[PDB]
RNA sequence: CGAUGUCGGCUCAUCACAUCCUGGGGCUGAAGUAGGUCCCAAGGGUAUGGCUGUUCGCCAUUUAAAGUGGUACGCGAGCUGGGUUUAGAACGUCGUGAGACAGUUCGGUCCCUAUCUGCCGUGGGCGCUGGAGAACUGAGGGGGGCUGCUCCUAGUACGAGAGGACCGGAGUGGACGCAUCACUGGUGUUCGGGUUGUCAUGCCAAUGGCACUGCCCGGUAGCUAAAUGCGGAAGAGAUAAGUGCUGAAAGCAUCUAAGCACGAAACUUGCCCCGAGAUGAGUUCUCCCUGACCCUUUAAGGGUCCUGAAGGAACGUUGAAGACGACGACGUUGAUAGGCCGGGUGUGUAAGCGCAGCGAUGCGUUGAGCUAACCGGUACUAAUGAACCGUGAGGCUUAACCU
RNA sequence: AAUUCCUUGUCGGGUAAGUUCCGACCUGCACGAAUGGCGUAAUGAUGGCCAGGCUGUCUCCACCCGAGACUCAGUGAAAU
RNA sequence: ACACAGGUGGUCAGGUAGAGAAUACCAAGGCGCUUGAGAGAACUCGGGUGAAGGAACUAGGCAAAAUGGUGCCGUAACUUC
RNA sequence: AGGACCGAACCGACUAAUGUUGAAAAAUUAGCGGAUGACUUGUGGCUGGGGGUGAAAGGCCAAUCAAACCGGGAGAUAGCU
């Protein structure tokens, strides 16, 4: 979300803990994730998973401890920061299943597929 | 197109039927009384000088009392002017204020901003503070360099330094008109206008629109 | 931090042109006792506007 | 002021039931996907405001799929059309942040109009 | 900077302000007229007039509240027996500030603050 | 050399254009997308990290781009002190040695209360020609000037295919700036509560002091950003590079010599702010003052008595205004501040009593008590009438309008 | 390498990225055996590096509480 | 050089909590430190609290934050045991 | 038992900030090292300047040290200012 932020991982093939290394878009995007795409190195993984420990890829922020702002002024906050890992070129989700709730800001383009796999939106 | 003078009642929220909850500023705009009409014969320009509100007739001085005594005596809290360009409107003080804002869509609101007093460079401009702890003898929020040694030999005439912040006239432009109440003498506009509660606001139709 | 030339007595007086005391120039007179006082103050015998307020 | 709270009282809803912090409530909110709109239920314990007029908001904390989801709602918003009392809990304080940051600990129930 | 704020620091911290105004409120209730500075008289208005307003109603709880403030049983007894019913028909304004001269040791604007209806 | 503090970083910048991006063009070995090169153009913008003291460089990932230089290789009476050139010590090398290295390594005091100039703010005085109270005009001056992505046009023009537009619209972001506190939050030692140790109010109970606000838990107003609104434009005018029309000198040709038409984020305006000390001191509206003499060197005044006007200042109560001045509101014909009343808010069921329990404690009274800077009212307290300053019709010359 | 100029040697690990670090090679400019060589448990306000926790160190500052700075009265310097 | 935030040997050794001569609050006793009064700007000093992130700062985690007691369980490489 | 461990008095001085015309010609504040010993401290003595003393830095020898301070040679000398 910010650079050096350590996020949990919402999907399954993406594993365990990741670190944000760049906020994609913009000249100096400082602190940005609501359904925004960030650059990721992997700090912890599982042996089963499709991704290893220490490879760069993209992700989309799906849960944020800061929360989202609904148009009526209300807030949806979460306990902890989460992201869904994405490929570098096609920006498709690596994982096949999504864990935990996601938010209705995540409705553009590929995030249709993410919320289709998600349990609660 | 001319504007009106109101006062800032404060901010609140308009809940729309879709759940959009737009933030509004309430401006009490009482009826504006045209105390003077200035034309191209007496002056070099055409305008109307209006007044609004009321004054207690003992704080009205005799020059002010005579000026209000011409063109119908109801003293107001001040005097403002609006320059008028193409359309011709008749020259008596209006009965209902906001009926010319009833059909406009965006306004510019001018108000005297809230005074921050003597503000430093870090507050007044967005000056980066220096290091909190890595050495830094007595120099955290202070300005750093203010010039370039001998070759100028001076500070330039627009240098961002500390000084008075706020307490100045400032216009926020193209604010959406949310509601016009002729009966309550109210103009609800979307967003935040300059000044404190109870401060005078010059609200005019938008020039960018 | 220091001066390079001594400021003259002209510039000393120019700086002290605003260092000038102002007088009251208008003492109020109490309506019971005829003695004078500062405006909105006790009349130094224990009088305010018409009333003996402090016995001393 | 007097000009404001007239606008606030003509926008306020009178159907709001009585709630206290520690109560487990269910809130139905309108959600819109396309041209259709429907009701979605959010249920959990309450960290409320006390009534700030039109600008009133209650916090509801849920555990949905393993992690806590904390969501405030504006009380007089039109998206919040129904708030149901459900369970009625018994706590000693007004804000329950310390009593929510831990997991596996739940508020108790008492029947003295809590 | 300082907008819509009340309370004077008087160049001392909060515990000293509270203890100093407890002492000066007890002095005002004891003597019914005291001489202090003008800001310490206006802040004394803000401290003392709630005590007389509390003491208009005689209860054990009100006596203990007005003893938690000012910490003096003689001040509580005078405030609930002599004052109180004396100021019962009055709605505020139990004290009067009369501006006085200036202090000799430093140019302090002085003021006598006194109870408004003194029986003397 | 009777001292001009040295590299780099930080903070703050300002200029040049030999332009990195955006903008406008010519040629292309320019099909389109994407390039190459050159011309014009300085308005705005022009990364974050790993390593190293490093500028630089390499690397990772962005970006529309991560420009080149000047400014004592800008900036130490602004900061740091890692590098470098003090004194300690050691290694490699040289020297018999003391010691030495355009070699390395560990450690190693960075002073100054601003007089003048220059800036950033804010006042006092006088002037502006009778004196005031306002509202303005605008000569000037400053601010702002960035841009990505997506959709439509259109999978169209173009292209064998792959791919893929110009021109023109719409939405949504990034950075930046201004304003604000309705929301969401932070703070909230001036509000409420929990609790530890101790001391005190005779003791129980209840409180109060101190221990960083003792430690915390929330939190009003205000301030605030992370919050929320808005903004940089459109349009003109004159142009640069460039493209032309007509058109001779030169029967042709020719953008040019006469004439005419386009042409960029540059320039002048348009938007915002300051602004008549703009001494070139401007304009408009309104208000107030139209009494007796005396002395006289009269390119002229001075004095006495009577009268203080419009208005201002002072004093007080003060303010979402403020270092102080200044500015705003109010002063009894009064809501200006404090108090008071009612509400709101915020804590969270006070004290006392009764009951249950052996007791800690629980339950009822009781969403109780307390509650700020908030809101709506209310003359209870304080804003006293004098008094002070400022005068008494306002120069000369000329020209018009008047008898 | 407290020793290596070339040099940020080369290879491996750590990191998304590591002129420092650790393990090696030997091409030791210019290690080397009481000017002691190599290793070594414990010890160290010792030098370098990594990680967990932790945080205003920072993104990027915001508010508050005190002492000054500001105003008033009294006294009253200094370098130059 | 000062009515100077420094230095100066020995002796006495209360209560509560505490291992304690630590520390906190108090006894006996002694003081409020020889300029005050306001106001609540920048900036400096000394602190308190911070959303989300958590060393991205920097020469360097400098500084700050953190951990901190008693009893019991449990405890690695290596070792001169 | 221990030039043992933690930690006050006591002895010292590693880091940072403040102070740098200071409260102080080296201190204050927050931490920090030793704290039964090659410890620390009172009183008195002894060592005297090409000399002393030095767990060694050219450190220290009365705010003075690659040769103390005072007086004298002495008005040293100064191709320098």
């Amino acid at each position: 979300i910010q650079e050096q932020t350590m996020l949990n991982v919402a999907d399954n093939s993406g594993a365990r803990r990741v670190m944000c290394i760049k906020v994609l878009g913009g000249s100096h995007r400082r602190y940005a994730g609501v359904g925004d795409i960030i650059k990721i190195t992997i700090k912890e993984a599982i042996p089963r998973g499709k991704v290893k420990k220490g490879d760069v890829l993209k992700a989309v922020v799906v849960r944020t401890k800061k929360g989202v702002r609904r148009p009526d002024g209300s807030v949806i906050r979460f306990d902890g920061n989460a992201c869904v890992l994405l490929n570098n070129n096609s920006e498709q989700p690596i994982g096949t299943r999504i864990f935990g709730p996601v938010t209705r800001e995540l409705r553009s383009e590929k995030f249709m597929k993410i919320i289709s796999l998600a349990p609660e939106v | 197109m001319i504007g009106l003078v109101g006062k800032k009642v404060g901010m609140t929220r308009i809940f729309t039927e879709d759940g959009v909850s737009i933030p509004v500023t309430v401006i009490e705009v009482e009826a504006n009384r045209v105390t003077q009409v200035k034309d191209l014969a007496n002056d070099g320009y055409r305008a109307i000088q209006v007044t609004t509100g009321a004054k207690k007739a003992n704080r009205v001085t005799k020059p002010e009392a005579g000026h209000f005594a011409k063109a119908g005596v109801e003293a107001g809290r001040g005097l403002w002017e609006f320059r008028l360009a193409e359309g011709e409107e008749f020259t008596v003080g209006q009965s209902i204020s906001v009926e010319l804002f009833a059909d406009v869509k965006k306004v510019d609101v001018t108000g005297t901003s809230k005074g921050k007093g003597f503000a430093g460079t870090v507050k007044r401009w967005n000056f980066r503070t220096q290091d909190a702890t890595h050495g830094n003898s007595l120099s955290h929020r202070v300005p750093g360099s203010i010039g370039q040694n001998q070759t100028p030999g001076k500070v330039f005439k627009g240098k961002k330094m500390a000084g008075q912040m706020g307490n100045e006239r400032v216009t926020v432009q193209s604010l959406d008109v949310v509601r016009v109440d002729a009966e309550r003498n109210l103009l609800l506009v979307k967003g935040a206008v300059p000044g404190a509660t109870g401060s005078d606001l010059i609200v005019k139709p938008a020039v960018k629109a | 931090a220091v001066q390079q030339n001594k400021p003259t007595r002209s510039k000393r007086g120019m700086r002290r042109s605003h260092d000038a005391l102002t007088a009251v120039t208008s003492l109020s007179v109490d309506k019971t006792s005829g003695e004078k006082h500062l405006r909105h103050h006790i009349t130094a015998d224990g009088y305010y506007r018409g009333r003996k307020v402090i016995a001393k | 002021s007097n000009i404001i709270k007239q606008l606030e009282q003509e926008q306020m809803k009178q159907d709001v039931p009585s709630f206290r912090p520690g109560d487990t409530v269910e809130v139905k909110v309108w959600v819109v996907e396309g041209s259709k709109k429907r009701l979605q239920a959010f249920e959990g314990v309450v960290i409320a405001i006390r009534n700030r007029g039109l600008h009133s908001a209650f916090t509801v904390r849920k555990i949905s799929n393993g992690e806590g989801v904390e969501r405030v709602f504006q009380t007089h918003s039109p998206v919040v059309d129904s708030i149901s009392v459900k369970r009625r809990g018994a706590v000693r304080k007004a804000k329950l942040y310390y009593l929510r940051e831990r997991t596996g600990k739940a508020a108790r129930i008492k029947e003295r109009l809590n | 900077m300082r907008h819509r704020k009340s309370g004077r620091q008087l160049n001392r911290n909060s515990s000293h302000r509270q203890a100093m105004f407890r002492n000066m409120a007890g002095s005002l209730v004891r003597h019914e007229i005291i001489k202090t500075t003008l800001p310490k008289a206006k802040e004394l208005r803000r401290v003392v007039e709630p005590l007389i307003t509390l003491a208009k109603t005689d209860s054990v709880a009100n006596r203990r509240l007005a003893f938690a403030r000012t910490r003096d049983n003689e001040i509580v007894a005078k405030l609930f027996n002599e004052l109180g019913p004396r100021f019962a028909s009055r709605a505020g304004g139990y004290t009067r500030i009369l501006k006085c001269g200036f202090r000799a040791g430093d140019n302090a604007p002085m003021a006598y603050i006194e109870l408004v209806d003194r029986s003397e």
